[PDB]
């Protein structure tokens, strides 16, 4: 499970950047996870 | 689950996109789905429906 | 003996004292690996040093395998394509 | 909607028919162009 | 800043590689997981049989399951070692 730790929405909305290897919260913008 | 970032708009009900649409990058032309066994789970990330 | 490699195995010949009475026929033998290990458990240490060995870190004993180390899975990634298709 | 390959025939199919023209029987079908012209700008 | 995460282990610089080699006492000793069937996953094909080539000790490869060992995702557990007995 991977949520964001400013907006606390469930479920959770985010958006894989694969050609940067990124995970991104499609709200906030923060970056998840990398690589 | 594990839809790409690309415009699913563009396909017709048969899931192949007709002649004559101006495509750009990224976009998908042709739409397949795979049937998945009940037992296969990714690791939690599969949901019920 | 005089000892020869024939693929994996060292296999060694006895040639047998002429004194002896019997021919000059060198028995040979597929030496075992056990007893290549005992002989070599019963080295001393200055003879560790003269040879070119470890007492720490490079004993001759070590070179036979006993137990084999299992590398985890990141030195042997599986690649899935599908959920079932590893 | 679809389109013969030898006749061209104007035929329409299911998600179940058979991938066959009824005239010809041909297993070689064509697409037909969207009929309702959509502009578009490059971008 | 490599990681994305704390320790309070200090950070140091390489001097020196000492080589040379085990003993079986070593193997054994850093060993997690004595691996013990020739099979990967169980009968149910969802999980990795333990005490296999797979066993959820060593650590995992996936991005969603954490090590058993260390509790880490798959971007922080280097891998553990297994040992197999002859």
């Amino acid at each position: 499970v991977l949520t964001c730790p400013e907006c606390k929405v469930y479920p959770p909305k985010i958006v894989e950047r694969f050609s940067e290897g990124d995970v991104v919260c499609a709200l906030c913008g923060l970056v998840l996870s990398d690589k | 689950l594990r839809m790409k970032h690309g415009t699913y708009d563009k396909l017709d009900d048969d899931g192949l996109i007709a002649p004559g649409v101006r495509v750009s990058g990224e976009d998908v032309i042709i739409g397949k789905t795979t049937p998945i066994s009940p037992d296969e789970e990714e690791l939690g990330q599969r949901t019920a429906y | 003996p005089t000892i020869r490699k024939d693929g994996l195995k060292l296999v060694g010949s006895w040639k047998k004292d002429r004194a002896t009475g019997d021919a000059d026929e060198p028995e040979l033998r597929v030496l075992s690996t056990e007893e290549i290990l005992n002989i070599f458990k019963h080295i001393s240490v200055k003879d560790f040093t003269s040879l070119g060995f470890n007492e720490v870190f490079s004993r001759p004993e070590w070179m036979i395998l006993t137990c084999l180390p299992v590398p985890p899975p990141p030195v042997r990634p599986s690649i899935s394509f599908n959920e079932s298709q590893r | 909607k679809y389109i013969c390959a030898e006749c061209s025939s104007k035929l329409s199919l299911s998600r179940t028919d058979a991938v066959r023209c009824k005239d010809c029987g041909h297993r070689i079908l064509l697409k037909a162009r969207t009929k309702r012209l959509v502009q578009f700008e490059a971008r | 800043m490599v990681g994305q995460q704390y320790s309070s282990a200090p950070l140091r610089t390489v001097k020196e590689v000492q080589f040379g080699l085990f003993s079986p006492e070593e193997v054994r000793a850093i060993s997690v997981a004595k691996i013990r069937f020739p099979e990967t996953m169980d009968e149910t094909q969802t999980r990795a049989k333990i005490g296999g080539l797979n066993d959820p000790r060593l650590g995992s490869i996936d991005r969603n399951l954490k090590c058993q060992t260390c509790q880490e995702g798959m971007n922080e557990c280097p891998g553990h070692f297994g040992h197999i007995d002859l």
